[PDB]
């Protein structure tokens, strides 16, 4: 997944 | 369309039919009882003109729980008669004024403390030296902030 | 002529006295001894309980008890008025929803978590963390209901109107047979509704830890703030309130839409150390509507971002001086289940962050309405779609007193943790 970054929500 | 009201006094009312059967204690009196004057004992003249009043005023009607400008004018009396008024709506059963003249009431003591109601309906202050303490703490929850 | 208030019979004085405010009846009480009988009678504080804090008390659980509506309305409803409503706990970045309710003779402080992610349809999950209970001839005790070993004694503090806060003073009943980890295990099942093996890749693995252990150390002793749901309008508006919302590997969180003109506002109720809880998550502008192509139009990502980004122009121009639906290729959805038909699109703009909230800033996107009660907002530089959908939950003595209180409380759960 484009975990690299989704978790900046 | 015309029925007759006989005040304790003896003063004798013509009043529209219609009018007088809002009292639900005179409506019962002319229909079950056939009584033709209907003697109140309880009500002299001078409240039961104003309570013809009121129920000409409010003879065509659907009420809220805030008072209509044209009965707090009405209700501009002197205490004595705002409690006959409410003695009488209560004996005729008249549940409009009933009400209005209880929030009338009701407004005379919102926020007052026990002085200020003692003041205005000039109630003594009845209580022994150890009730009076024994009421206060009775009622110190009210202060809880 | 002559008559006095206290030659009223008592059926009408209680008539009149059961129509006032029950904090006017203390003072009509200490008037005089026939005032002070009257009110034993429970049928005017009955009445105060139901009009006033909306609890109907059965006569015989009253019976039973021993307790009167008095004792109730002076003791439990009176006692402790500032602590009912909805509440959020400051919890570092996380948050949290409480809602303080009357139930019978109890006072209970219902915590509100989200369903297991990614399943933001199913029902928020519901554990009370105290109550407060009144028993006859006593003051009503406080216990802490956390933990698996029952109720047990805890401790409340009234700070403020709008802050309160719990201790709980026998903390070994949060502690489990098998230990800290089962504690764990326990949270996780709960939580995540999955193992140590499920989350155990990867970087979901370390969030989820952090938070338990971060979140644990409070031992329930927590401080709450005042929150409101938000003001409901007819012509202007398409309908505020909870939703559970995806965030990624945070899992679920509780987010709040509101209306405030041509622009909606999703509120964070809980967060992560990303974007945290009271934090503007999410901002609609209501005036820019984004037309749906055919779904082999919104299959290209890219006409997408072209259309996306230039509405951001024309937003940036103007400031300076329903049908199949499918997501682009490429655009992540932890759901999957979002459904495949729409109502309506509009530009709106996320707030991101590094973690410890670093360095915050708002990315284009584009907010998607599904139903009355579920939404989506695709994440434009993240190639990312969230999925709402209304919490069903229905909530006591959460409204606000009116929409500038309402505004109010936004400014001061952002603050807190700016
Ligand atoms: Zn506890």
């Amino acid at each position: 997944p484009t975990d690299v970054r989704d978790v900046d929500i | 369309a015309s029925i007759k009201l006989q005040s304790s006094d003896g003063e004798i009312f013509e009043v529209d039919v219609e009018i007088a059967k809002q009292s639900v204690t005179i409506k019962t009196m002319l229909e079950d009882l056939g009584m033709d004057p209907v003697p109140l004992p309880n009500v002299n003249a001078a409240i039961l003109k104003k309570v013809i009043q009121w129920c000409t005023h409010h003879k065509d009607d659907p009420g809220t729980d805030d008072i209509p400008v044209w009965d707090q004018e009405f209700l501009k009396v002197d205490q004595g008669t705002l409690f006959e008024l409410i003695l009488a709506a209560n004996y005729l059963d008249i549940k409009g004024l009933l009400d209005v003249t209880c929030k009338t009431v009701a407004n005379m003591i919102k926020g007052k403390t026990p002085e200020e109601i003692r003041k205005t309906f000039n109630i003594k202050n009845d209580f022994t030296e150890e009730e009076e303490a024994q009421v206060r703490k009775e009622n110190q929850w009210c202060e809880e902030k | 002529s002559g008559r006095s208030l206290l030659e009223l019979p008592p059926e009408l004085l209680v008539e009149i006295f059961a129509s006032l405010p029950g904090t006017d009846l203390p003072s009509l009480a200490q008037v005089c001894t026939k005032f002070r009988r009257i009110l034993h009678t429970d049928t005017i504080w009955r009445r105060r309980c139901r009009e006033e804090y909306g609890v109907c008390e059965n006569l015989r659980k009253l019976e039973i008890t021993g307790v009167s509506c008095r004792d109730v309305y002076a003791k439990l409803l009176h006692r402790y008025r500032h602590i009912l409503g909805l509440w959020q706990p400051d919890i570092g970045p996380y948050g949290g929803l409480l809602n303080v309710v009357v139930d019978g003779l109890f006072i209970i402080g219902w915590m509100y978590l989200p369903p297991h992610d990614p399943h933001v349809d199913d029902p928020m999950r519901f554990k009370p963390l105290f109550r407060i209970h009144l028993m006859e001839r006593k003051a009503a005790t406080v216990e802490c209901m956390y933990g698996h070993k029952g109720p047990h004694h805890g401790h409340i503090q009234i700070v403020k109107k709008d802050e309160f806060s719990t201790k709980c003073n026998q903390t070994d009943h949060h502690r489990m047979s098998g230990g800290r980890q089962e504690e764990f295990r326990t949270w996780l099942r709960e939580e995540w509704g999955r193992t140590l093996e499920d989350i155990f890749h990867e970087h979901m693995q370390e969030l989820i830890l952090m938070k338990f252990i971060y979140t644990s150390q409070y031992d329930n002793c927590l401080t709450y703030r005042r929150i409101y749901l938000p003001p409901s309008r007819p012509d202007d508006l398409i309908k505020p309130g909870l939703f559970k919302g995806t965030y990624g590997s945070h899992g679920l969180e509780i987010v709040m839409l509101s209306f405030h003109g041509r622009r909606a506002r999703g509120t964070k109720i809980t967060g992560d150390p990303n974007i945290p809880a009271g934090q503007q998550t999410v901002e609609i502008d209501l005036r820019h509507r984004i037309q749906l192509p055919d779904l082999e139009n919104q299959r290209n990502f890219n006409e997408l971002s072209r259309i996306v980004l230039e509405v951001r122009e024309r937003v940036r121009q103007e400031q300076q001086e329903g049908q199949p639906f499918v997501l682009p290729v490429g655009v992540s959805s932890r759901n999957e289940d979002y459904p495949r038909t729409c109502r309506m699109c509009f530009y709106g703009t996320g707030l991101i962050a590094g973690h410890g909230f670093t360095s915050p800033e708002r990315t284009p996107g584009v907010f998607i309405l599904f139903d009355e009660d579920r939404f989506g907002f695709v994440w434009l530089e993240l190639k990312s779609f969230s999925l709402y959908s209304r919490v069903q939950a229905t909530f006591r003595n959460a409204d606000a007193p009116s929409p500038q209180a309402f505004d109010e409380m936004l400014k001061n759960i952002q603050s807190l943790t700016s």
